[PDB]
């Protein structure tokens, strides 16, 4: 479970 | 809990620890092993205030969250000369340069 | 027991024997004084408050204050301590 | 390829040996499990089991534990809009902001040597800019520009 900013 | 402190007393500087449950005159008998002075020879200082030798170093006010290693509470300490104790004296540390 | 170490200006810092050998230098020069002709008091006496604060907290470790006008002087030792 | 390239990247995979917090190839569910023990803030640089993905930065942030992942692009490391040219620039500039997304780094060895915290309060008050400046010899002039960070 990846994300960003 | 642990309670971090340095002993001081002209050029000398003695760098131990204690619990905060442990009496003043405890910390007396350590000097005496490393100085070679008894404890009727001794006395020890917080800022100008005479430690007393049946108060536990809690209630002289060292407590773990103002004696920590990185930051050892300052103990003064006097010798006795003759008669009297001699005057506590702390010779102060150097001092950093100006930042360039 | 205890080790006597003593800066530049003749300050005697003295600390337990196995808080000193933290310092691979000292330990190499140790048999119960070391002399420091080269290293103010009030950076050794830090150094000595590290020598606590590494073997106490060896194990969320608090941070070790080091104030901006020492820390040139301080390197210089660290470097020469090993440590 | 791309040329020069090659040359940071091979700079940084020593700078990353360099510091403590990179952990290297790490499980995301045990770098997840190590963060949420700690403080919200800390953050960590491990290796990626993704083929398209050289390196990840797991962060407890407020509400969870995020692994993000860092691009590299023509010479320059983004996060998952910002480039930069090297990672530690990266890692340094998210750690001064005030977003303070980044605060403090789980390093395997959590007490750091007196050199190094010598160091990182060395460029913080002169900077990288000014380290030929000092009044230092060469040993520890170049013990600060190998790893001349704030970080």
């Amino acid at each position: 479970e990846y994300s960003t900013v | 809990m642990d309670v971090f402190l340095m002993i001081r007393r002209h050029k000398t500087t003695i760098f131990t620890d204690a619990k905060e449950s442990s009496t003043v005159f405890e910390l007396k008998r350590i000097v005496e092993g490393i100085l070679k002075r008894p404890p009727d020879e001794q006395r020890l200082y917080k800022d100008d205030q005479l430690l007393d030798d049946g108060k536990t170093l809690g209630e002289c006010g060292f407590t773990s969250q103002t004696a920590r290693p990185q930051a050892p509470a300052t103990v003064g300490l006097a010798f006795r000369a003759d008669d009297t104790f001699e005057a506590l004296c702390i010779e102060p540390f150097s001092s950093p340069p100006e930042l360039p | 027991m205890y080790v006597k170490l003593i800066s530049s200006d003749g300050h005697e810092f003295i600390v337990k024997r196995e808080h000193a050998l933290t310092s691979g230098t000292i330990k190499a020069m140790l048999s119960n004084e070391v002399n420091f002709r080269e290293i103010p008091s009030h950076v050794l006496s830090k150094v000595c408050m590290y020598f606590t604060y590494k073997v106490r907290y060896t194990n969320e470790i608090p941070e070790f204050p080091i104030a901006p006008e020492i820390a040139l002087e301080l390197l210089m030792a660290a470097n020469f301590l090993d440590c | 390829r791309s040329h020069s390239d090659f040359t940071v990247i091979t700079k940084t995979s020593s700078m990353l040996d360099t510091c403590g917090f990179y952990w290297g190839p790490m499980d995301v569910n045990v770098a997840h499990d190590k963060l949420k023990s700690e403080p919200i803030g800390t953050f960590l640089i491990r290796d990626s089991k993704q083929k398209n993905c050289f390196f990840a930065i797991s962060v407890k942030t407020a509400r969870e534990t995020v692994s993000i992942r860092i691009k590299f692009h023509a010479g320059k490391f983004s996060l998952d809009k910002e480039l930069f040219s090297c990672l530690f620039q990266l890692v340094e500039h998210y750690m001064t902001s005030p977003k303070k997304m980044l605060v403090s780094p789980l390093r395997k060895v959590r007490l750091r040597p007196l050199q190094e915290l010598c160091r990182k309060s060395i460029l913080a008050t002169f900077g990288r800019q000014n380290l030929d400046s000092i009044p230092l010899n060469r040993v520890l002039k170049d013990y600060l520009k190998s790893f001349p960070f704030q970080i």
